[PDB]
RNA sequence: ACGAGAACACGUAUGCCGAAGUAUAUAAAU
RNA sequence: AUUUAUAUACUUCGGCUACGUGUUC
């Protein structure tokens, strides 16, 4: 038995409104009061894009049940069957190197988009303020790889990897249609926190 | 898929922000032609690091009531502040009563809005399509934000009222400058409205603006002074927009006329009803006598 | 304190609204005061900032200035006494009172937008 | 007390609902008071924070602002008679008859719902 | 020299499991 | 320089203290 620890940072590279609270506000903590991507959002894009992008069914499209990796690796356990999931995602938080870049740049920690609303035929405009989160910040995140079977952890990261990817093909939060949400990755490390596991020959871009 | 679109400003372009700026910030060089946004922080504090804060407020607190002595730069030159030093306490300047700001991002500089870009995009989208459900296939159209504009590509510009005699407007708005180039990227979700369906549903939406409206502005001497300039003609053949404000309602003639009487009873019924009982937008250069229009830039593909 | 909106129905008169003041007379206003709502409410500590003290100074600014474009601004501007307490607030540098005028103000401006033609 | 059953099947107009009124009209105040409704829960002692008097006349602020910019609106909060309650639970400074008001309104809230298009 | 006297209702195990705060509508007209 | 000011839909769905064990010598 062991556990692995992905870490990382994700950059922002247009606006994100994850606006789970929600003059819409965006979801920020109350210890330090700062805006935080919640876990649940990066698990809800990363389940449903890996899950499509292999197959998916109308069947399968009914009950949120779906291929036997996904339901690996995410968890399910409903249908009488014993799976946790295999990952750990946490929350992701404002790093302290966006802290200091934007308190000596003087640049805000969240942008104020105004919004219109143009009826056909009618031309009348009905107002909307709305809130981002700027341009260039940086989250810290951490998953948690644990160990159940010792031959799968090669496969597993491969999929993992594709789930990666294929994020920072697409966008994350509310409203990404109109331009906001788009993410990167880098500065992945692979350590093994828990045992005797080696985590040497294992990446991801 | 994915595609990277990139945008040719042909004439001014508007995306509103909401922030109309008053009399205040700005030099208004009547003998040079350029208007100076002012630092609120270095200005302040310039004023702060002279003793010359106290004198700035009485003069801004007292309102002259008289037009000459109601600017920014009367102010400074009353304190005697140096031309030097004053160029300096200048944040960013372009070649006026109010101000309209352009759309910023974080950190100030521009960038197009994936909605004004997707909204025009659903203009043309709807008037080709007749609207055949062009609301769900949003869903699946999705449109990245622009990078960042430099500064170097800013400039002011008077609304002009162009009809077959021409009249000036009162009031002034930020563009993007002639030719500047433009980058975003596409995500494309549904196989059958392709690109080349986008291209020549917006093409045909231009084609169907000339006949309709861009023919009958001429004998105009602006008029025909843009239209040949831009050489409409062959952009028959081009791939053009109109974005954000600035661009006339229409982006048969009788229902056209109902349609806009109403439009202006919603709009104008607070300041002119002359519309219950009874234009278009253009910009003109005094530097080039070359009178352009708001809104229209080329879109390509790849 | 509500003594808003009795000075607000002591001021429909016969109907007009502060003689002559819209509501989209205010925009520059309730503009500002959410700049300086949202500026301050990023702020951790109440003791204030002092470019938020510049930037109070320039809200005043925004205050005589309006107040000399429009003689029903500046009726407005003065009856309901928006000057001693921006005056009282540069004195004392606490934000939860500046929060405190931002309520007020935001309780004038949803009052009379009810309170209209 | 029921008497917000029997006033909301007085509305049920030959259908519609206060002619006009749909429940996500309300959201604004159902968060307004379920926000109260927290910060009010988390109190110990029956006399009210002052603060939460503060927020009260805030909560009051927001209903007729809502009352302003709609009529269906404007019928609800005036003839089933939030007003006056806000009023004399401003008045009473007592935290059990808050949350007497705040089940009021949900109550209001549910069957509204149940009874809809 | 009391139908009394000794006598722990006690010991092992959780609020878990899966779920994206979403999806639409250009800060416009003179 | 003159009108809006967030709008309608959904505001937790599914699946409901087991064993040693009671009594006497």
């Amino acid at each position: 038995y062991s556990k692995i620890k992905i870490s990382g940072t994700i950059e922002v590279v247009t606006g994100l409104h994850i606006g789970g609270g929600g003059d819409s506000p965006v979801v920020r903590d109350l210890q330090t009061k700062l805006p935080i991507i919640p876990g649940s959002s990066i698990k809800g894009k990363m389940r449903n894009l890996l899950a499509k992008h292999f197959g998916l069914k109308m069947k399968q499209e009914s009950h949120n049940q779906d291929d036997e990796r996904v339901l690996r690796l995410f968890g399910s356990s409903e249908k009488g069957n014993i799976q946790r999931a295999r990952l750990q995602i946490s929350d992701a938080f404002f790093s302290e190197k966006t802290k200091e870049h934007f308190a000596q740049n003087d640049i805000a920690y969240t942008e104020t988009k105004f919004e219109n609303t143009i009826n056909r035929l009618t031309a009348v405009a009905n107002p909307r303020q709305i809130e981002r989160v700027t341009r260039g910040s940086e989250f810290d995140f951490v998953f948690i790889y644990n160990v159940d079977e010792e031959s799968q952890v090669e496969d597993d990261f491969e999929n993992i990897e594709k789930a990666i990817h294929l994020l920072e093909n697409d966008y994350l939060g509310g409203g990404g249609t109109r331009g906001n949400g788009r993410i990167q990755f880098k500065d992945t490390n692979i350590e093994t926190v828990v045992g005797e596991y080696d985590s040497t020959n294992l990446k991801i871009k | 898929k994915n595609y990277e679109v990139v945008i040719k400003t042909l004439g001014p372009i508007h995306i509103g922000s909401g922030q109309v700026m008053k009399k205040q910030d700005y030099i208004y060089d009547f003998y040079n032609s350029k208007v100076y946004m002012i630092n609120g922080n270095k200005l302040v504090k310039f004023l702060k690091r002279k003793n010359l804060l106290y004198t700035y407020q009485n003069f801004l607190r007292y309102p002259p009531k008289n037009p000459r002595e109601n600017g920014l730069k009367d102010y400074l030159d009353a304190q005697n502040v140096k031309q030097s030093e004053w160029e300096a306490f200048v944040s960013y300047s372009e070649k006026l009563n109010d101000l309209h700001l352009m759309v910023r991002d974080g950190q100030n500089k521009v960038y197009l809005p994936g909605s004004s870009i997707k909204g025009a995009i659903k203009t043309t989208l709807v008037s080709k399509y007749n609207n055949e459900k062009n609301k769900d296939i949003y869903s699946k159209i999705k449109v990245s934000d622009s990078k960042p504009i430099d500064e170097s590509n800013l400039a002011i510009y008077q609304k002009i009222d162009i009809n077959k005699s021409e009249k000036s407007m009162p009031l002034y708005r930020e563009c993007i400058d002639v030719n500047t180039e433009i980058k975003f990227k596409l995500t494309i979700e549904d196989e059958i409205y392709s690109i080349n369906e986008i291209e020549q549903s917006i093409q045909d939406f231009y084609k169907n603006y000339y006949d309709k409206w861009l023919v009958g502005f001429k004998e105009t001497k602006g008029g025909r002074r843009f239209a040949l300039e831009g050489g409409i003609p062959d952009v028959l053949n081009q791939n053009i927009l109109f974005l954000g404000a600035g661009t006339g309602f229409v982006s048969n003639r009788k229902q056209a006329k109902q349609d806009s009487f109403e439009i202006l009873t919603k709009k104008f019924r607070g300041t002119y009803g002359k519309m219950k009982e009874i234009a278009l937008k253009g910009t003109t250069n005094q530097s080039r006598h070359t009178s352009y229009q708001q809104g229209m830039c080329k879109v390509s593909f790849q | 304190m509500t003594f808003a909106h009795e000075v607000v129905k002591s001021n429909v008169k016969n109907q007009v609204l502060f003689n002559g003041l819209t509501t989209s007379k205010l925009r520059n206003l309730m503009e500002q005061v959410n700049r300086l709502y949202t500026i301050a409410f990023n702020s951790n500590e109440d003791q204030l900032n002092e470019e938020f003290i510049d930037e109070l100074e320039y809200l005043k600014i925004k205050f005589y200035y309006e107040a000399g474009r429009e003689k029903s601004v500046d009726e407005f501007l003065k009856k309901t006494l928006m000057f001693p307490i921006i005056d009282r607030v540069i004195k004392k540098e606490s934000k939860k009172f500046f929060l405190d005028y931002c309520k007020y103000f935001e309780a004038l401006v949803a009052y009379a937008k009810y309170y209209q033609k």
